[PDB]
């Protein structure tokens, strides 16, 4: 398992060395910014439904995707699409709290591109929907917290593409 | 003994039309306007 503090600990364990000053400083930075990250994460969870609604409205709705034959034409596909965005956001916020991009790669980005390719989901459309979520999440979270959230959101998009 | 005018040979034109400027504009317009929204119709969001 990987977290920001845990990854510093894991690197130190591989060395076998006692805690270095550089390791202490990096861990201190994680301790320092945890407050802003925590408050924003709570806000994200509270307004999670509104965020995915805003994202599909801004990117994935009123287009050919939701018009016939667009991989969202049916209610089953639409429900799976909003569910997929919801999972993307949930594991992304998990990782944003953790501070480490490794967690999302472990769960969200493990075979995700292959699965989407097999099912015929548009990779680009998913990426643009993720970016639209990034804008909405930045608006709700605020600039300081949203910038941190944006980095891990963008890591998810990079894994997809 | 040769025939100066043996027969008049048909020629295949080199320049293919529907690439010519006027038809090309019109072909673009008909295609693009068809893909766009249609005036005077009740249902337009249903169409793919
Ligand atoms: C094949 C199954 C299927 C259906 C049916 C379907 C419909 C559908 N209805 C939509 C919107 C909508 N649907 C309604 C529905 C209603 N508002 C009302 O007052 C009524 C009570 C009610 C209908 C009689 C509204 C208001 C919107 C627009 C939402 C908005 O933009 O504010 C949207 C999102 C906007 C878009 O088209 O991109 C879809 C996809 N999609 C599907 O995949």
């Amino acid at each position: 398992m990987q977290d920001a503090i845990t990854a510093v600990i894991n690197a130190s364990d591989v060395q076998g060395k006692y805690l270095d000053t550089a390791a202490m400083e990096k861990l201190k930075a994680y301790f320092a910014t945890g407050e802003l990250r925590v408050r924003a994460a709570s806000v994200i969870s509270a307004n999670a439904a509104n965020i995915v609604k805003e994202a599909v409205a801004k990117s994935l709705l009123y287009s050919d995707i939701t018009r016939p034959g667009g991989n969202m034409y049916t209610t089953r596909r639409y429900a799976a699409c909003i569910r997929d965005l919801d999972y993307y956001l949930r594991y992304a916020t998990y990782a944003m709290l953790a501070g480490d991009p490794s967690i999302l790669d472990e769960r969200v980005l493990n075979g995700l591109k292959e699965t989407y390719n097999s099912l015929g989901v548009p990779i680009a459309a998913t990426v643009q929907a993720i970016q639209a979520m990034k804008e909405v999440t930045a608006s709700l979270v605020g600039a300081d917290a949203g910038k941190e959230m944006g980095i891990y959101f963008d890591y998810i998009c990079s894994g997809l593409s | 003994d040769a025939i100066v005018v043996p027969s008049f040979a048909p020629v295949k034109p080199r320049l293919d039309n529907t690439k010519l400027p006027l038809l090309s504009r019109a072909i673009a317009e008909q295609e693009a306007k068809a893909r766009q929204a249609d005036p005077s119709k009740p249902r337009f969001i249903e169409l793919g």
